[PDB]
RNA sequence: UGACGGAGCCAGCGAGUCUAACCUUGGCCGAGAGGUCUUGGUAAAAACUCCGUCGUAACGAGGAAUUCCUAGUAAGCGCAAGUCAUCAGCUUGCGUUGAUUACGUCCCUGCCCUUCACAC
RNA sequence: AUCUGUUUGGUGGAACCUGAUUAGAGGAAACUCAAAGAGUGCUAUGGUAU
RNA sequence: CAUUGGUGAGCAGCGAAGGAUUUGGUGGAUUACUAGCUAAUAGCAAUCUAUUUCAAAGAAUUCAAACUUGGGGGAAUGCCUUGUUGA
């Protein structure tokens, strides 16, 4: 289904005609052509928005689809399916093509390239494998089994170490920037590996409680009897109401009902993850909700380029003696916000200009994404929009050059 | 039953309950309508249990030993494994259910018939 | 796929076996609707049955192109694969795109080294709807045989009196468009089995000024196939021949893919029967 | 028992099995040294793997490969790809899994084919 | 046929397929009292008679008329049809007909 | 529900229908769920549901989607003729 | 981009107590039928890699016109089977070695189709 | 005997078919603990109670 | 010739008043550490209970109360509902 968010108005519902639940989507980036993926029909679904016709079904999976995106740059199509296969598609064109890459084990998950030129995919032996569309070779490889950490449910019969239950990351994403990856599964980690140098960059863990079921490695000795586990013991009847007794569990649901239907406990699992167009956080969808973890905190001293010379005061010093080119470059290199707040404020209007002119390139993104934060909440619009229409006019050129540099600050 | 026979809601409906109850595998056949009084049993549904239907797909020797292989964490449906041995699987998920890749029982399988490959293990 | 091809094709067997044990039952549910609606006393057997007449109750709400065709029958435009066999003579590769630019919908494939396990499985993947294969002797076709996906049947049929639209000067190029179908004198069980599978190897509903005519015509089991295209003049028809001219005798016809040699065999052509020249079968 | 680990390397027709065991880079081929196999020419594609992560690796394992049908050339690409596949998988087995990851970098690195069978399955169009 | 539902339609096609049967299905097989213990039995048959007794005499005493009834044969009243007492009591008593 | 929880929810989904739905105009706020903030505030319905040029009231008058009216009077012959000749396969497609 | 010889070495299909010559010279045994022996004529994995030797009447790679062909494709090599129709003046399978050039364009030649938001 | 290849006995138990059974089928121990079945032994004796 | 088959007989090498395998019991952890009992604004911890009773407060016509049932057909005698007879 189609939904335009300007009237909220469902202008437009596709169907296939064999009657297939869809569980991937896909939209082209010109908003013309949506594909959807089957777990049941083994084929690619294409629909022409505009009509609304099912304009071709794509064919050549021997298992079922997982996932599917597009390029937003060559507008190829790339899908994974169990079938240990990636193929890529060229669907617009006189000529229809198709270039199929085989992989190790069963592909769970896909995230383009934004430039478009190369896609990863997570595997279930728990690897993120990245390959070159145009070459149809691999680039790089990350190992991911050892950092996932998944808990052994209280039901389970077998340890957390031998489990094989998530050891696979069932999502995964690009940064806008593109050099770095967010991976969540069915597991309780978020990872974010850096995809130029294939490392760990950082670990999160998604719950602490104990009510959801995976969030723990080891269980507690002390709740086994002769029976079993204690917490297995159900205790409904207890409960002095009778709506909280009555069970209308039914025996083998694992999804897709309520919480009372599946009669066990939640299990801690993220479904997806990406990342925040325009600010440097990234969301997690998960059992509990949407988690949301971003950097705007920034008490972090991250300086770049200092010297023995630059100083909170001799910043200020410079600003005072009306070095403001240097006074606004300095408050950079120690890159910190009051500091730079402060310099950003106190530059006469008539003097913007000449120093946009000069800041050194280097700077260019640092400014741009101050700028825009500031910006949402701050009061000076009209001080603010006299920076912008000097740093765009300036070095518009130069932004245009690394668009994917600039584009989260843009 | 009790509306008239040719009723076109009748029609519809009784075809639709088939079409559901035999994809789910409860019934083998959707010729007849009578089947829903007749061959509608609760082991129409226990059959379908993953226990059962590995064991009709030759992958245990027995129910009880289908269902310890279960408990063990051996056996997959789809890339989710499962320990809960009265998940009913549909008639289409019936083909998924497969080992577990570093399960020592694929490791007897192909070793017994000498095609063990440590590369994919 | 290969664990949903196995599995399908296990229930289409277990449904048959059912059907053709469900017969004697329809029949008697035949007879009780006739007798209510008539007022007739019904048979001692069906009158002594319990159980039908309590099944009757929910049964009594009960109500074509063949079962392997009924899925996709007027729905899904068929998609055609024209192949030959191994280091085909020329002659077989002109004739071979010849049947191709006779189905609107088909492809010509090369088969050199390509394995017939390999060749099928092949275009089951891709969805094709029907497999042609083509063999010849000293540049003459001999043989043509039509497999339909994914689970048969496979129909083989012998070629005689072949005329290839190369023999002929000047004549040009021929129209794709969807033609008109002509079945004529298609009168027993089998012979509707045959124009069923050659039916559906074209895309339905041609215009209804189409310009162009398949004719599949059964004289003594030799099923003549000609192409026309036609002009209606104020007072009849006046048509022309595209050809190819040659005709088609069955001799096999299979329950499976022409890869498997070990499928069931739905009818064979008996020479060497005492009765053989006696009555003919299409 | 001694740590062993079997692999399977296929092209066309032509299998290699290649055991892996702890040894002392004693590698053969059929019952012969590797610097035997034939022909002469493409000798050096089987010896695409140790040439690559460096002999200093084969000097703690020993390599048994045994080959059967296909052709000549069909034969040197199973070979080269059982020995590359044993030695990762005996590098994962009882060697760190960083050397494990170094091998593989390496090799997808140079070929891929080393690692994933070439099956050049039909596509119609 | 087609606006009948209900208990209607169920009872209605049950007759009539009694009605055709009758000829040619042997007698013991096609009609069948559902099994129900002795005690309970002769306690609806012996109210059933009761209610037809009262409904005779009612009308007798009253002018009404009533539609003949054969000796052994249970008149059918109302009740027969409504409380569906015809396939527990029968429509008559066998072995007193036997006899 | 129950069914499809039971075999959860991989059933096989029901044949597709059609039905109608009436749709009231509304400022699109009113749509939205109650809290202090608005995300749009254009109407429920576009501007052509609200009004699309059609038939010419008067019989005389011809009046085309584009908006273009015309009275039957001026034109000239050989229009008339043309655009009759349009309303033929306008019509014939239909 | 040869010939001769030697050496090394690599496949996959296929398993009906069923698989396969002809015409002669004579000896012996036998009532015969025939049996046995003797006798002359006629017919009936390859590529690849290494080594050694020689040595560069018709016809010497096929005109005009015309046909086919896009990846395990064109082309080269052998090995099997002969599966109620066809085939041995051969047909069908199997594996081995395996490319160049395009994968765009509607310019020509043919065929075909057309005249529920936002934005246009 | 790089002779011959049937038979007796041992080992093994493809396919089809038939029958029985089924939280697979067994095994061992006992001054062990239970729930049942059959048989056998015992003056087993108030016809109306010192 | 090969065993990445079993069972043994011995070396090289490692090598501080020995080495190796298996197993029963208990203790501490496996959630983030504010003490025990009682009739609890304090007593007791050796208990009192020979003051532990009196007083005060405290009773919905909700005078309702299976949200708890496998499907089909019934239900003599029961039970529920409704009306009726006579006290
Ligand atoms: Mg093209
Ligand atoms: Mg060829
Ligand atoms: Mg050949
Ligand atoms: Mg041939
Ligand atoms: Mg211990
Ligand atoms: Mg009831």
């Amino acid at each position: 289904r189609a939904w335009d968010l300007i009237r909220y108005r469902n202008f437009r519902t596709f169907t296939g005609t064999e009657r297939i639940q869809f569980n991937c989507l896909a939209v082209d980036p010109s908003g013309e052509v949506v594909c959807a993926g089957s777990l049941d029909n083994f084929d690619i679904h294409v629909w022409s928005v505009q009509t609304g016709q099912l304009l071709d079904a794509l064919s050549g999976h021997e298992g079922p689809v997982s996932c599917l995106s597009f390029s937003q740059e060559n507008s190829v199509l790339a899908s994974a399916s169990w079938d240990k296969t990636i193929r890529i598609w060229s669907i617009f064109g006189r000529s229809q093509q198709v270039e199929p890459i085989e992989v190790y084990s069963d592909v769970l998950a896909l995230s383009m390239r934004p430039d478009g030129k190369e896609v990863a995919v997570s595997t279930l032996k728990g690897q993120i494998s990245i390959f070159n569309i145009e070459d149809a070779k691999q680039v790089g490889n990350i190992d991911c089994r050892k950092d996932i950490i998944s808990g052994r449910f209280n039901q389970d019969r077998f340890t957390a170490k031998n489990s094989e239950r998530s050891k696979f990351f069932t999502t995964i994403h690009y940064s806008f920037d593109g050099m770095a990856i967010v991976a969540g599964g069915n597991n309780n980690s978020i990872c974010l590996y850096d995809v130029p140098n294939e490392v760990l960059l950082k670990r999160f863990i998604v719950s602490r409680n104990m009510a959801l079921n995976g969030t723990l490695e080891f269980l507690n000795s002390k709740k086994m009897t002769e029976a079993g586990s204690l917490d297995l013991i159900d205790d409904a009847g207890e409960n002095s109401d009778l709506e909280d007794r009555i069970d209308n569990s039914l025996p083998g649901s694992q999804r897709g009902g309520d919480l009372s239907t599946r009669k066990m406990r939640p299990e801690v699992r993220v479904t997806s993850v990406q990342f925040s167009p325009t600010a440097n956080a990234f969301a997690a969808a998960s059992t509990e909700g949407l988690l949301i973890y971003s950097t705007n905190d920034t008490i972090l001293f991250d300086p770049f380029d200092l010297d023995v010379d630059v100083t909170p005061h001799s910043t200020v010093e410079a600003l005072r003696e009306k070095q403001f080119l240097n006074a606004l470059v300095m408050a950079f290199r120690l890159n910190e916000e009051y500091l730079i707040n402060k310099v950003y404020e106190a530059i006469p209007i008539k003097e913007i200009p000449l120093v946009a002119s000069n800041i050194p390139a280097i700077y260019l993104p640092r400014i741009l994404k101050f700028i825009g934060d500031f910006a949402i909440e701050s009061q000076h619009i009209e001080f603010n929009l006299i920076w912008i229409k000097a740093l765009l006019s300036a070095s518009g050129g130069y932004i245009n050059e690394h668009k994917y540099l600039f584009s989260t600050a843009m | 039953s009790l509306l008239p026979p040719t009723d076109p809601f009748r029609r519809k409906h009784e075809q639709l309950l088939l079409d559901k109850l035999y994809a789910m595998g409860v019934l083998t056949t959707k010729s007849k309508i009578s089947d829903l009084e007749n061959k509608v049993t609760v082991s129409a549904i226990c059959r379908r249990r993953l226990p059962v239907i590995m064991h009709r797909l030759k992958m245990a020797e027995t129910i009880q030993d289908a269902v310890k292989f279960i408990e063990q964490g051996h056996v997959r449906v789809g890339p989710n494994l499962i320990n809960d041995p009265a998940y009913l699987v549909t008639r289409n998920m019936e083909d998924y259910v497969t080992w577990v890749d570093n399960s020592k029982i694929k490791k007897t399988l192909l070793r017994y018939r000498n095609q063990i490959d440590d590369f994919d293990f | 796929m290969l664990r949903r091809q196995a599995r399908e094709r296990r229930e289409y067997l277990y449904r048959k076996a059912q059907e053709l044990q469900d017969s004697q039952l329809q029949q008697k549910r035949q007879i009780i609707k006739q007798a209510l609606a008539q007022g007739k006393p019904l048979p001692k057997e069906l009158a002594e049955d319990e159980s039908l007449q309590k099944d009757f109750r929910y049964d009594q709400s009960l109500k074509q192109v063949d079962d392997e065709y009924a899925a996709t029958s007027g729905i899904m435009d068929p998609r055609i694969i024209v192949t030959t066999s191994r280091d085909p003579s020329t002659r077989l590769s002109q004739f071979a795109k010849e049947i191709k630019l006779l189905f609107p919908n088909a492809v010509r494939l090369n088969r050199g080294n390509y394995v017939m396990p390999n060749l099928v499985d092949a275009c089951k993947k891709s969805g094709t709807t029907d497999l042609v294969v083509l063999h010849e002797h000293r540049g003459v076709p001999t043989s043509l045989t039509i497999s339909h996906f994914p689970h048969g049947p496979t129909a083989q049929f012998s070629l005689h009196n072949v005329v290839m639209r190369h023999d002929i000067i000047n004549a040009g190029n021929q129209s794709e468009v969807n033609p008109h179908l002509i079945f004529d004198n298609f009168t027993t069980a089998l012979g509707k089995r045959v124009v069923c599978i050659l039916k559906h190897l074209f895309n339905a509903g041609p215009k209804k000024d189409s310009e162009r005519v398949i004719t599949f015509a059964n004289r003594g089991d030799f099923i003549s196939v000609r192409q026309h295209v036609y002009v209606r003049t104020r007072e009849g028809v006046e048509i022309a021949e595209v050809g190819p001219r040659f005709e088609m005798r069955l001799f096999e016809l299979r329950l499976g893919t022409l890869e498997n040699k070990d499928a069931d065999v739905e009818w064979q052509l008996r020479r060497f029967i005492r009765t053989a020249n006696k009555k003919d079968y299409l | 028992a001694v740590p062993s680990v079997q692999t399977f390397g296929k092209k066309k027709s032509a299998t290699a099995v290649a055991h892996v065991k702890a040894g002392k880079g004693l590698i053969k081929v059929n019952g012969s040294p590797i610097t035997l196999v034939e022909p002469e020419i493409l000798r050096f594609k089987v010896y695409e793997p140790l040439l690559l992560v460096g002999l200093d690796k084969f000097s703690n394992i020993d390599i048994r490969v045994r080959v059967t049908g296909g052709g000549h050339v069909s034969q040197v690409y199973a070979i080269r790809q059982a020995i590359a596949k044993g030695l990762v998988a005996y590098h994962q087995k009882y060697v760190d899994e960083q050397s494990k990851n170094e091998l593989k970098k390496a090799f997808t690195s140079y070929d891929r084919t080393l690692l994933i069978a070439d099956s050049r399955r039909p596509e119609p169009k | 046929d087609d606006q009948v539902i209900g208990k209607a339609r169920s009872r209605t096609l049950e007759m009539r397929l009694n009605r055709l049967s009758r000829v040619n299905g042997h007698q013991d097989k096609i009609n069948k009292l559902e099994k129900v213990p002795m005690h309970i039995r002769r306690g609806m048959i012996d109210k059933h008679v009761k209610r037809i007794k009262k409904y005779e005499q009612e009308a007798a005493e009253g002018g009404i008329v009533l539609s003949k009834v054969k000796k052994g044969q249970f008149r059918k009243i109302e009740s027969t049809y409504k409380k569906d007492i015809e396939r527990r009591i029968g429509g008559s008593i066998k072995a007193r007909d036997k006899e | 529900y129950k069914l499809d929880v039971l075999s959860s929810v991989h059933f096989v989904p029901k044949p597709a229908s059609t039905s109608l739905e009436i749709r009231v105009e509304t400022p699109t706020i009113s749509m939205e769920d109650a809290q202090p903030l608005y995300m749009s505030n254009a109407s429920s319905l576009a501007p052509q549901e609200i009004y699309n040029v059609g038939k010419a009231e008067k019989d005389g008058e011809i009046r085309l989607k584009n908006g273009v009216a015309m009275s039957k009077e001026e034109l000239t012959r050989e229009d008339k003729n043309r655009l009759r000749r349009a309303l033929k396969r306008k019509r014939s497609k239909a």
